């Protein structure tokens, strides 16, 4: 047992005669001189802001001269290149939610935990008998597990993101939305496997779900989206702002919400409900944390908005047409499907997609100065609504 | 001999004046890259503004930048460098220059002058970025071979450094 | 059927889930890493720990509600926070702010190794480690931020995140712990960051740190440390998988070794003098001397055995370690004689040895007496802590011929005349700029990559300007404006203003005039 300066009766006393009988300065707030954005300096913004070591020459750092070591070439560890856009300080962005690490698992654990207790009962209850076998067979276990390499496609899109990008709190909202990502396709999985612990005959292997995302027409021109937000660009705002508020934003928010969720509730599914309110909750939690740094931040910076909004334009015109053909080729998924009135037929796919566009009509493209009409876009992917 | 404050003084406010009168994006590339050539990297002209350079930098990039978004075509800030080159063949001239080079003293070279002259925002941000990334490969692979080969006396020789003092 | 199903409850376990994680990867022709690197990680690595997102939360957010019941509640309620010998208190303000860089750029570095893998898995286990130093970097954040509530002098441990700026310490700190990990091929970053970094020096170094506390009285860094330290072996672990992903690539046996020497120097250059500088000299109560700690990590348990382990893939025990060595017997004591010297570019409060800490070093290090100890008494007799004397050493230093030079690579400091280590000092013009270096190993990275190493130093940056002008200016004040944060001596009367440092006329020289 080591002697501990706190209890040892000596050492506490060389301690207590060491220490000033007064405080040496009065101003105990950690980090006092970040700019807060609401009434008082938060805990979030102390703990996160002015973490990452920038220089005056990258926008809002405090600190001076070169880096100490720089790749061969001469690519400086953090860098202006790295990005298109331009701001008069990179740490201005703050995250809605206010998540340092410690909110960020302590929620995820509480999810973590009730989903296990969930599953438990949902076993013992036997509520599985209702569902309808046609939609849990054909539709859900194939075309929801194909979905799970959207998710991870669009998880693996934030790996440069998160070593490239220019502050901490971008650094943590892309991460955390990362793995919101990657727990998405993780959660599709663990749906499937406890089917197959349900249901003798139902087999939750990738195999199936695979050969769908990587060969069914349904699935390419999603895939297509996912593989160049991925990997045929490196700018991370483009990949944050094509992954998170385009694509997702409309293929993703379609596939997820408008098909399985809504059709898990007219087929009899009383189980992916419970997994897609996570995706659903996760997803308008990134929504907040990237409409602050793509609006806010950026589109309206007071020097460089108009700047930036002609790069966001000009990205948003080309990833809306790569996800209006994705959700072209999504649909034909609908000549599968049992009819529902008013939700399986034209019509129904209509206004669907009507709540899709019209939504991020509002969330986003307003936001940034793109024109857009809904009814030109739901009409574009209704022309793969099979006859 | 007296260096003033570090981050407002005469020698970042004299060149903040001359980025002020760059009126066109022919302009402005022009004295980017001469700049560039001038007081960036271990083969600048001048060390005459060290510890300014780099932010002085900034600010001709962020002027640069509005000029384009202000005056180009939208599809050129995705296709084109702002000498009017087409992006795509930039990267293609230099890939080819490096993978050409005979030594690491050419390839070291080769990819200074690389992003001395296409640093964003010359060059579009992803066609700079997997230039640089294939260009830095190559460099390595070169550099690397062999590392502890050559004693320090003759490495001290070929960099053409003047030795002004070694302690016994 | 719609009657029968088995009703036993069941859920679905992570290693269930994990089972498929290297499945949800997929073939496509621009599936490859966008980062310059000499290697290609093998698509089919596998990782060591089964973790997927879920309970990557779940056990971490337990570990955290331990630590913040302990802090909040308990040592709350003791009083702890004030209940530190001011040495070590000061220390603090220094380790965990100089840590958290490494946390941070961590996260970035394991992000650029996640791009490298191919296999899920392995992109897997980096993740892991970018998710734990993001919790790293909040977690030594948190304790400067706990102390700043209740510790008796909360300037320095309350801005770390500017004041560090204005002293030359800090611009090694970056070198090993934030550009080191993130700028290179991502190869020789991982070794920088877990086969050195982490596998040679965190792993031990933070557990090393909570013994030194509560040696100190300080319970708050042992309460954080210890649960940052529960995370480690899963970043040693991201290390290990990086060498046997490359192990079948030619690349490796052409490369690999000459990273790994690189980034062993490079690591040792600054933990080697500044580790046991701030151990040994702003302690009061001592644990271990350094030299024996040092051989202990470094030799023994790194270099001998956890190197030893991949061996199977062609890795061999740096050939600068016997260099290493050699240096880490004084090279700590030599660093100290700068830190104290140049103390007004701080922001701690330092101490000199007293007369019982002066008999621990001649008892531990025979010959620190005649040399550092005489320097230091000196010193003091000059009124090293007395404001009104007008006394920097740092300005002893130079009227006695003991100029100080920066390396170019490492940033180190360097005091050839007064030195005991074996640095040596290399002057070079180039291009019309003149360059110091202080060993053979960071010479010859500089002499082959000169643009990799173009870091202005403090006399660069700071040449011709008052020294109260320069502190003035980055803010290394205390709320009265006037009080410095830094001092010379840890006691709450006769504190150092900036009158008191205009008075001793302390101006930067340019150390490379004379050559
Ligand atoms: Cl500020
Ligand atoms: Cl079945
Ligand atoms: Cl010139
Ligand atoms: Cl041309
Ligand atoms: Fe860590
Ligand atoms: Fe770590």
């Amino acid at each position: 047992v080591t002697k501990r300066g706190l209890t040892d009766p000596e050492r506490a006393a060389i301690i207590a005669a060491a220490v000033p009988d007064h405080a040496l300065d009065t101003q105990r707030k950690y980090h006092y001189f970040i700019q807060p954005r609401w009434k008082r300096l938060s805990e979030y913004e102390q703990l996160s802001c002015y973490a990452q070591p920038n220089p005056d020459w990258i926008a809002g750092g405090l600190d001076w001269g070169d880096w100490t070591q720089k790749f061969h070439g001469g690519r400086p560890s953090w860098g202006n290149e790295s990005t298109e856009l331009r701001t008069t300080d990179w740490y201005r962005h703050r995250d809605p939610a206010r998540r340092w690490h410690h909110p960020y698992v302590k929620d995820k654990s509480e999810e973590a935990r009730y989903t296990q207790r969930f599953l438990a009962a949902y076993s013992s209850e036997g509520s599985i008998r209702t569902i309808d076998p046609y939609w849990r067979d054909e539709i859900l276990n194939k075309y929801f597990g194909a979905l799970l390499y959207s998710e991870y496609g669009l998880f693996n899109a934030h790996s440069s993101v998160g070593r490239d990008c220019l502050s901490d709190t971008i650094r943590q909202t892309a991460v955390f939305a990362a793995l919101d990502k990657v727990d998405n396709a993780q959660m599709i999985q663990m749906e499937r496997l406890f089917i197959a612990k349900l249901v003798p005959g139902f087999d939750a292997s990738t195999d199936v779900p695979k050969k769908i995302w990587t060969t069914d027409p349904i699935y390419s021109g999603a895939r297509a989206t996912v593989q160049e937000i991925w990997q045929g660009v490196q700018d991370w705002n483009e990949i944050l702002w094509a992954g998170h508020a385009v694509y997702d934003a409309t293929f993703g928010q379609f596939a997820r919400r408008e098909f399985f969720q809504r059709l898990a509730t007219v087929y009899g599914d009383t189980l992916t409900p419970f997994f897609t309110a996570q995706s659903q909750t996760y997803f308008q939690t990134t929504r907040g944390a990237i409409d602050d740094l793509f609006v806010y931040c950026l589109a309206n910076d007071s020097e460089f908005g108009a700047h930036n909004r002609t790069f966001l334009n000009a990205w948003t015109e080309h990833y809306l047409a790569s996800s209006v053909a994705a959700l072209k080729d999504f649909v034909g998924l609908y000549a599968k499907v049992e009819k529902v009135a008013g939700a399986t037929d034209r019509a129904g796919v209509s206004e669907a997609l009507q709540r899709v566009f019209g939504d991020w009509k509002i969330d986003y493209a307003d936001k940034i100065g793109f024109r857009v009409d809904v009814d030109q876009k739901v009409d574009a992917v209704l022309a793969g609504y099979k006859n | 001999a007296k260096r003033e404050p570090i981050h407002d003084n005469s020698i970042r406010t004299e060149w903040e004046a001359k980025i002020a009168k760059l009126t066109s994006v022919d302009q402005a590339t022009k004295f980017i890259q001469d700049f560039r050539l001038a007081y960036t990297s271990p083969f600048r002209k001048s060390y005459d503004i060290d510890v300014d350079y780099q932010y002085i930098e900034r600010k001709i990039e962020e002027k640069l930048s509005v000029l384009k978004t202000e005056k180009l075509p939208v599809a050129d800030l995705i296709t084109k460098a702002t000498t009017g080159e087409d992006a795509a063949a930039v990267e293609a001239t230099w890939i080819a220059k490096i993978k050409a080079a005979k030594s690491k003293y050419e390839a070291e070279r080769i990819h200074i002058e690389f992003r001395q002259l296409y640093k964003p925002p010359v060059l579009p941000v992803n066609v700079f970025l997997r230039t640089d990334a294939a260009l830095g490969t190559v460099l390595m692979e070169i550099r690397n071979t062999d590392y502890y080969g050559t004693p320090l006396e003759g490495l001290r020789k070929e960099r053409g450094v003047k030795v002004l003092h070694l302690q016994a | 059927d719609a009657l029968k199903v088995n009703r036993a409850p069941v859920g679905v376990e992570p290693q269930e889930v994990h089972k498929w994680l290297q499945s949800f990867n997929w073939d496509f022709k621009e599936n490859r890493t966008k980062y310059p690197t000499k290697y290609h990680m093998a698509n089919e690595t596998k990782e060591q720990f089964k973790v997927i997102a879920k309970e990557y939360a779940r056990m971490e957010a337990a570990k955290d509600e331990r630590q913040f019941g302990t802090l909040l509640d308990g040592l709350t309620r003791l009083g702890a926070g004030n209940k530190v010998h001011p040495r070590w208190g000061e220390t603090m303000k220094v380790i965990s702010n100089f840590l958290e860089v490494g946390e941070y750029n961590a996260i970035a570095a394991s992000a650029m190794l996640w791009d490298s893998a191919t296999a899920a898995e392995q992109k897997n286990g980096y993740l892991a480690q970018v998710l734990d130093e993001i919790r790293h970097t909040h977690q030594c954040a948190f304790i400067n931020h706990y102390y700043s509530k209740h510790y008796h002098d909360p300037a320095g441990h309350n801005d770390a995140r500017r004041t560090r700026a204005i002293g030359p310490l800090w611009k090694g700190m970056k070198r090993v712990f934030a550009d080191g990990f993130i700028s290179g091929d991502a190869v020789e970053c991982s070794v920088n960051l877990q086969l050195v970094g982490e596998a040679c020096f965190t792993n031990p170094l933070i557990v090393a740190v909570t013994e030194w506390a509560s040696a100190n009285g300080d319970e708050i860094t042992p309460t954080v440390f210890l649960s940052v330290e529960t995370d480690e072996l899963r970043h040693m672990a991201n290390g290990y998988q990086t060498v046997v992903s490359i192990a079948n690539d030619p690349a490796s046996a052409k490369f690999l070794n000459t990273d790994l020497n690189n980034a062993f120097w490079t690591q040792q250059k600054y933990f080697t003098p500044v580790l046991g500088y701030l151990f040994e000299y702003g302690s009061k109560f001592k644990v271990e001397p350094w030299v024996k700690t040092w051989n202990r990590w470094v030799y023994e348990d790194w270099g001998g055995i956890w190197i030893g382990r991949l061996g199977k893939y062609g890795v061999e025990s740096p050939a600068s370690l016997r260099d290493a060595k050699r240096d880490a017997y004084w090279a700590h004591h030599d660093l100290a004689l700068a830190a104290y010297a140049m103390w007004p570019l701080g922001f701690a409060r330092l101490a000199l040895p007293d007369e019982e800490d002066q008999a621990w070093f001649e008892a531990n290090y025979p010959g620190w007496a005649d040399h550092y100890g005489k320097i230091f008494n000196e010193w003091k007799k000059l009124g090293y802590e007395d404001p009104k004397s007008g006394f920097i050493p740092y300005q002893w230093l130079l009227a006695n011929g003991h100029d100080v030079y920066i390396d170019r690579v490492s940033q180190v400091p360097f005091i050839p005349s007064l030195a005991k280590g074996t640095g040596s000092l290399r002057v070079h013009e180039f291009n019309g700029k003149k360059h110091s270096l202080t060993d053979d190993w960071g010479e010859r990275q500089w002499l082959i990559e000169p643009e990799r190493y173009e870091c202005h130093n403090v006399f660069e940056q700071y040449e011709g300007r008052e020294l109260s002008e320069v502190i003035a200016e980055g803010h290394g004040v205390r709320s009265d404006g006037k009080t410095l944060i830094a001092q010379p001596h840890t006691r709450g009367d006769n504190l150092w203003t900036l009158e008191d440092i205009k008075r001793a006329g302390c101006v930067f020289p340019d150390p490379l005039a004379k050559f």
